[PDB]
């Protein structure tokens, strides 16, 4: 526990992707139980919750063509929740709306970098492969406790030190996205239409929590739920994209064990401006769990905070 | 202080199995953490080291390998795997075993050996 000189707003802005992007403030919300056809992203495999922000970067020519049609029409695409990542099988998912767009031609190759926020949950009804091979999905929109928030906010304060939303639906989603749980429980919470049942199940899930180890060798305990802290306005778990185009969901913790640091600190493509990253890997499997962040100025109170990739962790 | 031939003008051209090697290069180019060394030709004047090219007669880098793979300079896959292996081998000569660069190259050489065992 320490003071924060960092600005929680700067990480959310995603300055690393760029700064001079076009902003759309129009909002589109379809009516409940209505059926809609939405094109899906071909490379994304994450499970997006409403209100979460997704930074994106696309290189392939078929993908820039879909984004250009989307900006002309309603700016809405579908991100599915797959039970098996290798398989394309899905049952549920959430819509995403583009609020930020930027085109760039780097060395003659067209580049799009977009930022989107999830809006409405849905149920997959059918998914056909388009002639260009970019599957479009027919889906159906799904319709959607003060004492309960108290108990959750109380326990959450015990884990780490008005940042949390006040509305019921908004608070349930915040907890679901930032909880250190398995993706199987994420799908289960998404399937829960009402907010009351979702909040009660989140309370039960958080009371019984296990430490995290590496996925490859499963022999080294990395961190616990008590080391979690929120360096961003979105919370402890936020999504950031690397320069090649792969999006990472990074958990920010204050202390971690059983990890060796390889290399020297550098600031290139830093998801948190003002800090330098050093690659960390497991002392047994050497699986490159996350990056350790070291500050560049002595004025920042959090001089060192760990950053772990959710994809390389499995609860014990 | 001289760039290796990236593309020829008189050689023949064949297109078989070099597509699979482009998928291998894509896995190493983008792993990507330690790829920024061996990315571009080693630069002696910026590094201060005035003994690298005297120790290593042949310069091989991932980008040179990429450019030759596009102009279809290689007619046989062996020449590619030999060139990739030469890049790693050269690092192990100039650098001692405790150096980080020697540790970085080992991970890439492990990935390269794993993916080059699925040849079609
Ligand atoms: C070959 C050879 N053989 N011997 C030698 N070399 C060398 C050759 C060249 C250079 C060199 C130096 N400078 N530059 C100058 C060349 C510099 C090229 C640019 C390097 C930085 N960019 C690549 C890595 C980053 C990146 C890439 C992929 C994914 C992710 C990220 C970040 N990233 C995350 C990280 C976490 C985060 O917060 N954000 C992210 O986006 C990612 O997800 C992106 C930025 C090149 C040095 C050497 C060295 C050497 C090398 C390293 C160290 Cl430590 C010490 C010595 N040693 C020798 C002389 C003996
Ligand atoms: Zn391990």
């Amino acid at each position: 526990p320490n003071i924060i000189n960092f600005d929680t707003s700067l990480p959310t802005s995603h300055t690393y992707l760029g700064a001079d992007m076009e902003e759309f403030h129009g909002r589109t919300l379809h009516d409940d139980d209505s059926i809609q056809v939405i094109p899906v992203l071909p490379q994304v495999m994450m499970i997006l919750v409403p209100g979460q922000t997704l930074p994106l970067q696309l290189f392939h020519p078929q993908e820039v063509s879909m984004v250009r049609n989307l900006i002309q029409n309603d700016r809405t695409f579908a991100v599915l929740a797959y039970s098996n990542v290798q398989e394309r099988e899905a049952e549920f998912g959430t819509t995403a709306e583009i609020y930020a767009y930027r085109e760039e031609q780097d060395f003659g190759i067209e580049i799009v970098k977009v930022k989107a926020i999830g809006r409405q949950r849905f149920k997959v009804l059918e998914l056909r492969t388009q002639s260009d091979g970019i599957q479009q999905a027919k889906v159906q929109i799904l319709p959607e406790a003060e004492t309960l928030m108290d108990r959750i906010k109380k326990q959450l304060r015990e884990w780490d030190e008005d940042s949390l939303p006040s509305n019921p639906i908004d608070f349930s989603y915040w907890v679901a996205a930032n909880l250190p749980i398995d993706d199987s429980l994420r799908i289960q919470l998404l399937k829960i239409d009402s907010a009351i049942q979702r909040l009660r199940c989140e309370l039960d899930i958080m009371n019984k929590c296990t430490s995290l180890c590496c996925k490859q060798c499963q022999e080294t305990e990395i961190t616990t739920k008590n080391e979690i802290f929120s360096l961003s306005r979105e919370g402890p778990m936020a999504a950031y994209v690397n320069p090649h185009g792969y999006v990472h969901e990074i958990l920010t913790v204050y202390k971690a064990c059983n990890l060796n640091l390889i290399g020297r600190p550098s600031t290139e493509h830093s998801w948190f401006p003002g800090y330098a990253w050093t690659v960390a890997q497991c002392k047994i499997c050497a699986s490159h769990i996350g990056w350790k962040f070291t500050a560049t100025k002595k004025d920042m109170s959090p001089q060192k905070f760990w950053g772990l990739t959710r994809s390389a962790l499995i609860p014990t | 202080d001289s760039q290796q031939h990236p593309a020829p003008e008189k050689s023949s051209k064949v297109s078989e199995q070099l597509k699979c090697c482009s998928g291998i290069l894509k896995e190493m180019f983008a792993h990507a953490a330690y790829a920024w060394p061996f990315y571009k030709p080693v630069d002696v004047e910026a590094l201060g080291l005035h003994d690298y090219c005297d120790i290593i007669k042949h310069p091989m880098d991932m980008s040179t390998i990429k450019s030759k793979l596009e102009a279809r300079e290689y007619r046989d896959a062996q020449e590619f795997g030999a060139d990739v292996r030469l890049m790693f081998s050269n690092c192990y000569k100039y650098n001692p075993p405790d150096h980080e660069v020697v540790a970085m190259a080992r991970k890439l050489q492990d990935v390269f050996e794993m993916r080059f065992a699925k040849m079609p």
